[PDB]
């Protein structure tokens, strides 16, 4: 595990399993009196 | 000011027609962040959205319109942009009614048909725009498309009053 | 050891910040924590 640490393996696996996984009134409140 | 009323008539009936089918057919009428198929700046309009830079630039797809009959209808209507070509086409029935007034003098309704066609075209504009906005929102800025929309319904309805006056002015000299 | 975080991290946000802080001029470093707090106060919400 710590070879594995050290040797950016298990950043790359977090990296590729999770990263790469990947007001004011609106008119529609008030789009009944406009129609 | 009969022939610089005509004129005036003639000269917007061409203007707002021109700016109606240019805004529906430019694709210029929201600037939007979506995707063209990660998201880019995009410009949006009735019936594509394209990028406006990145590797996919220039090159776009037909909008999906489609992704309870309340928002079925919304959609369908915003899909179909009926509204929006609907008043294109009265604009397009009112230059002929206003070009055809010169050829057949004879009867006196041609000019108030055409006075209602064009006020008729606004109300439809409006409706297009109020349901676009309205199914769009179910940051961004609005290209000269829009404006191109909005501007000609200005100058559609300032038609229609002078297209409506004349023929208050014409029928009111003959009576009295 | 914030700085030495930064400059060996791998993860794609962090290396992104080292590599705009590595560049920025003048630098956004400071010597003191004191001097951070008042680089802070004193830039108007431009210094985080």
């Amino acid at each position: 595990v710590l070879k594995l640490s050290e040797q950016g393996v298990l950043d790359k696996l977090k990296s590729k399993w999770w990263y790469d996984k990947g007001s004011a009134l609106s008119l529609s409140n008030v789009a009944g009196v406009f129609y | 000011d009969r022939g610089i009323q005509m004129l005036i008539t003639t000269v917007g009936a061409f203007a707002a027609f021109s700016l109606m089918t240019i805004a529906v057919g430019t694709d210029y009428w929201l600037y939007s962040r979506g995707v063209c198929r990660e998201e880019v700046m995009t410009h949006s309009g009735l019936w594509r959205t394209c990028c406006l830079e990145g590797a996919f630039r220039g090159v776009c797809k037909k909008i999906d319109h489609f992704p309870d009959t309340a928002e079925y209808l919304l959609r369908a209507v915003r899909a179909s942009s009926v509204f929006p070509i609907l008043s294109v086409t009265l604009l397009f029935f009112g230059g002929l009614c206003v070009a055809a007034s010169e050829f057949h003098r004879s009867r006196h309704s041609v000019i108030l048909s055409a006075g209602i066609f064009f006020v008729s075209a606004g109300l439809s504009n409006i409706i297009g725009i109020i349901v676009y906005i309205s199914a769009n929102a179910g940051s961004y800025s609005y290209g000269w498309s829009f404006y191109f929309g909005a501007f000609s319904f200005i100058i559609a309805e300032i038609v229609g009053v002078v297209a409506v006056h004349i023929y208050i002015e014409k029928h009111q000299q003959l009576r009295a | 050891s914030t700085k030495e975080f930064f400059r060996r991290s791998k993860i794609a946000v962090f290396e992104k910040m080292w590599t705009y802080m590595k560049s920025a001029e003048p630098s956004v470093f400071v010597r003191t924590t004191e001097e951070g707090m008042i680089r802070v106060r004193k830039s108007k919400g431009k210094y985080a």
